């Protein structure tokens, strides 16, 4: 008659892993729901103890896998601090939607070799909060009267560790856009604040 | 000529100790002539400031030591488990005299002054204690082991003892605390943490222990829940848990020994599997049995009185404890026969539990009264039939 | 917490789809269904049967709102009719049968509010539970699929959130409601998951 | 002269009470007269708004007190009991009066005429608790423990009881609750869980108590499960856990005896492994063996009325009752002879369980008829065949 807590701990690189697949699935679902891509062509998986929208665009599949591992890297070096997905029009390309994710890492993870008290339960349910939240957010995002495309902006403070194919670019603000913040979530190593900017409606 | 005296101080009043002292002494000295229940006032001060002043064990020149108690109001004081498992009832923390238990001292009847024994236990305790006695030489345990078959009032007696000790020790304790040790709570799911937090609980105890203004009243109902067994089969299946946490509880009793204010109340309807540890730490070790005949008699009397006060029997009548019944030589007259048949009720009633007893009058008023109003002379034989039923029930109970 | 909703324009059939999408939104945000019903249009045993449960609910809701007005709508999670594991109140008391704005505009305004109403802030993923919806209705509307509860009362525990409204109308009575009576969903919704 | 009335409002009615009150009292004005179940009416108002009008213990110049009750449907039993959010655990939660038992109290017959007694127990509950009696003088622990040979209506009895109860007591109770613990819930693989389990159980039950309006029925089915061997002489591990359960159970009940709105219906098998404590707080014991010939005949009459009404035996017949059978004193004619054959059946039917009894005609028609159309009293000979079957069945298995 006994049991036992056996807490595993957390790592720099484990945080990077989990938050990477976080953004993976979150981006999947965002670009699924608002209509950005062919919804019909997608499907569902089980992750985070819940159900998730997953694509089949081999193009975007490999692309975002590259992005995922590269972010895993830059987290493992705390390199990036912003992650944004800017959605715009097709031809005139005017920005309609801009999901900003502002990133906190752990420099002390250099010396923070010993783990930190926080459970897969806790992190998992908090990302579930995030996911369900973003999902809900569709209930008020002013619908896209057209079809759209999107571009991927980040901000790593270092202009230093830049791999080959990535190029420097511009800020890409919006003139008349409201910004609304979502719940926060962290790892005690990485936190990510989240807030969507979206073009203020022309007419009420 | 020791005569302890009760003074109920309102939670709604504003008076203080000296005003009430002078006032109550003036009341008595105004009357100054058995035990009575001074509840109908003439003085406006106590009329507005005091709810009840009675005395319970004809003459005046005795040491009338008044004692002022304010029956407080809060019942629960939630002190959840420190570790985890939110909303688990770890501690039921009972303020001193608070009216939960008011007048409940009139529950029991065991005319060998078993009550009074237990009563002046703590009095003599503190007498020896704070009068420079060497612990090392003479020492006891402030455990208190009531002991007896169920349906007897053991936990109830614990409570009432605490209340009465309160009313007594106002001179030395402005207040105090009772501690409902939710035993079954004390344990833990895990392998070890159980004992680990037994400590925490006794630490919450030590909290009160520090308060010299207060007086500590551990109340471990059914201590076997604490102490399962040192004598089971080897399949105890939680041995490194069970026996361990038990002897931990032992350690905690043994540390709390040295103080001079705590008292531990312990009972068992289930003495069978008591673990030698306690019984050898050997509190008063007060055995109890079922109520006596005269006990049943007094308790039925009290029942009748509460009834007539709530008008459930409408024609209010007169009763006679066995004292006056025996003085009148049991002469069979109309007045006497009431209480005489009552005595017969008792004499056939013995062999039952006071619990079932105080169940009887009401449940009979249900069973055979069968009317929203009823009088004595049928209510009594009604109770008789009820008790007959009770015996035949325990019989059929197989 | 407590949150009303501010509208400049009045309504009538708005109320209907208001409750509809709100209910839906909620049942998702409490994990009862893997995805919002608006997107459950994929995948066409418990899955489809529970979804059809829900659809019958929705349909008769539309029926009911078409029949008469509603001051208050109730949505339960577990417990019983007289006590929830948790619940959500949806006020429609402040509405009369006007508007040239789009119903979707009120929907998205109110839902942006809900988001800013910060609700559904519970990391504690609840298990798969039971769900019933209730609301008041006309004293004599001859409602059939629902059923009244003439002894019903709003329970007062586990107040997750009462969603309340305000359409900018000055001041109405209360007797127009005192005649109405709670009905109840005839069949408990169950929320599944895999 | 109090004659209560079973005012069934069909949930389909949806009309409000007072109108129904008026119309039913006007029905009474009309007929002005044994106890009956009025359904077929004259005014279309009641014809729509009512589904049945019944009354149990002719005359109408008395004090008629109506009881408008609306049925309910779903017993979800949804009760988490989340020790760690991962538990699907055995706590039925029935909203009171509902189609579960509508018409059940009509049938559960008992030799002792238990019903009236057990029934007006809870009636006495209000009218002579809410007199604001000092509880702490006269207590009534709300813990009723029926018992008897297994399959003797007991759990059914308590159910139908609470049903009819909540019917009778609307004015002071908007509604009630039935919480059905199922001890299979209560145990655990792990030492020290069960206590927390029970505490949390009555934590939620305390919740339902908290509303002063509702009415609480704790429908324990097999208390013995809990109290197996608190005071007994086997191995101790299973006993360690068992004690550590029953102790807390008892303490919790002694808590919940502090609300005028709870009734703990309890039940057990032969069960003589019962207890030493629920034995104690058995405010209403009740032995219920197999019924006697009388109740047997009544139950069979009910059966035959079912088989006539649903036209599963087509040619309807005429019956009598023991009272009616005695007005002409069992004297023989080809009219009542058939009821007399049923009487011979009963005279040899006793010694069985009513469960099996009401199961019989079902079984007989399934096993000896094979004709969905069948003449009654051809029915009865094969019925007796199945009776003798049941006998020898027990004989074999035992
Ligand atoms: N002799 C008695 N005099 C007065 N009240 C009694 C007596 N015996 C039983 N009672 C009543 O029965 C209840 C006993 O309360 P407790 O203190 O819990 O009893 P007990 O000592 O715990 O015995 P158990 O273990 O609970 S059966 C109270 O309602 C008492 O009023
Ligand atoms: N005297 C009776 N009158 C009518 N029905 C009865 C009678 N005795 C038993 N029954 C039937 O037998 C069944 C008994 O259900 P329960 O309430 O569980 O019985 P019980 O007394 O609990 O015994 P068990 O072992 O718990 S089933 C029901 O279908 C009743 O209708």
């Amino acid at each position: 008659a006994l049991q036992l807590s056996r807490e595993q701990g957390i790592t720099l690189r484990g945080s990077a892993e989990i938050v990477a697949e976080f953004f993976s699935f979150g981006i999947n679902s965002i670009l699924y729901q608002r209509g950005i891509y062919p919804s019909e062509t997608f499907t569902r998986v089980q992750k985070y103890g819940l159900t998730l929208l997953v694509t089949t665009d081999l193009e975007l599949i490999k692309y975002l896998n590259n992005v995922v591992e590269q972010l895993k890297d830059w987290l493992y070096k705390c390199s990036v601090q912003k992650l944004v997905v800017v959605i715009s029009n097709i031809e005139s390309g005017e920005v309609l939607e801009r999901w900003q994710f502002d990133i906190e890492c752990d420099k002390t993870a250099k010396d923070d070799s010993a783990p930190r008290e926080k459970s897969q339960k806790a992190i998992q349910d908090e990302i579930r909060s995030v996911i369900r939240q973003i999902t809900a957010t569709v209930t008020f995002l002013p619908l896209l009267e057209v079809s759209c495309s999107f571009d991927l902006l980040i901000y790593t403070d270092k202009d230093l560790v830049v791999p080959e194919k990535w190029e420097e670019s511009g800020p890409q603000f919006i003139t008349n856009s409201e910004e609304v913040r979502l719940r926060s979530f962290t790892t005690t190593i990485h936190k990510v604040n989240s807030m969507v900017a979206y073009k203020i409606p022309v007419n009420d | 000529p020791t005569v302890h005296v009760e003074v109920h101080q309102r939670g709604s009043s504003t008076a203080k100790k000296e005003d009430i002292n002078l006032s109550v002494r003036k009341l008595l000295n105004r009357h100054n002539i058995g035990d009575y229940t001074w509840t109908e006032f003439d003085e406006p001060f106590l009329t507005r400031n005091v709810q009840s002043v009675s005395i319970i064990d004809d003459l005046s020149a005795c040491t009338v030591a008044l004692h002022i108690f304010q029956l407080n109001e809060d019942g629960p004081s939630s002190e959840n488990l420190e570790e985890e498992t939110e909303n688990i009832i770890a501690a039921n923390h009972w303020v001193l005299p608070a009216a939960e238990f008011h007048g409940l001292w009139d529950s029991l009847v065991y005319d060998v002054e078993v009550k009074s024994h237990l009563l002046d236990y703590v009095m003599t305790t503190l007498l020896f204690s704070d009068k420079n006695v060497n612990s090392n030489l003479i020492t006891w345990n402030r455990v208190v082991l009531l002991h007896g078959p169920p349906g007897t009032g053991k936990t109830s007696l614990c409570k009432a003892l605490a209340q009465k000790l309160t009313i007594r020790l106002s001179s030395r304790y402005r207040y105090g605390q009772l501690i409902e040790i939710n035993s079954h709570s004390l344990f833990s799911k895990w392998f070890s943490e159980s004992g680990k937090l037994v400590t925490k609980m006794f630490q919450k105890i030590q909290d009160l222990i520090d308060d010299k203004d207060a007086l500590v009243f551990v109340l471990i109902d059914q201590v076997e829940s604490l102490t399962a067994a040192r004598n089971a089969c080897r399949a105890g299946t939680e041995p490194s848990d069970a026996i361990r946490v038990v002897n931990a509880v032992l350690t905690q009793i043994d540390q709390i020994k040295r103080h001079s204010n705590v008292v531990i109340l312990t009972t068992s309807n289930i003495t069978e599997k008591i673990d030698v540890a306690f019984v050898d730490r050997a509190d008063i070790k007060q055995y109890i049995g079922p109520p006596s005949a005269a006990a049943i008699f007094k308790i039925y009397l009290s029942c009748l009185e509460e009834l007539m006060k709530c008008q459930i029997i409408y024609p209010r009548q007169q009763l006679l404890t066995l004292r006056e019944l025996e003085m009148i030589g049991f002469i069979e007259n109309n007045v006497s026969k009431l209480s005489l048949l009552l005595n017969d009720i008792s004499r056939k009633s013995e062999g039952l539990s006071g619990r079932v007893l105080r169940k009887l009058p009401f449940l009979a008023h249900a069973l055979y009264v069968q009317a929203p109003t009823v009088t004595i002379e049928g209510f009594l034989q009604a109770l008789s039939l009820a008790v007959d039923k009770q015996f035949e029930e325990r019989k059929k109970l197989a | 917490c407590m949150v009303p909703v501010v509208f400049p324009g009045p309504v009538q059939e708005g109320c209907c789809q208001f409750t509809c999408e709100l209910l839906k939104h909620i049942m998702y945000q409490r994990q009862q269904l893997p995805l919002p019903y608006e997107q459950l249009k994929h995948f066409y045993r418990k899955c489809q049967q529970a979804l059809a449960e829900l659809e019958s609910v929705l349909s008769h809701l539309e029926d009911f709102f078409a029949r008469t007005l509603v001051p208050r709508v109730l949505i339960l999670l577990g417990g019983n009719a007289l006590s929830p594991k948790e619940f959500y109140e949806l006020d429609l008391s402040l509405l009369a049968p006007d508007q040239s704005l789009s119903t979707a505009a009120c929907l998205r305004r109110l839902f942006r509010a809900i988001f800013m109403a910060d609700a559904f802030s519970e990391l504690q993923a609840p298990p798969l539970m039971g769900t019933v919806v209730m609301a008041q209705g006309h004293r004599n509307c001859g409602e059939d699929w629902f059923r009244p509860k003439l002894n019903y009362r709003v329970p007062s525990r586990g107040h997750k959130l009462t969603v309340t409204l305000s359409c900018g109308r000055p001041s109405i009575r209360t007797t127009a409601w005192e005649d109405y009576i709670w009905f109840q969903a005839p069949v408990t919704f169950k929320g599944f998951r895999e």
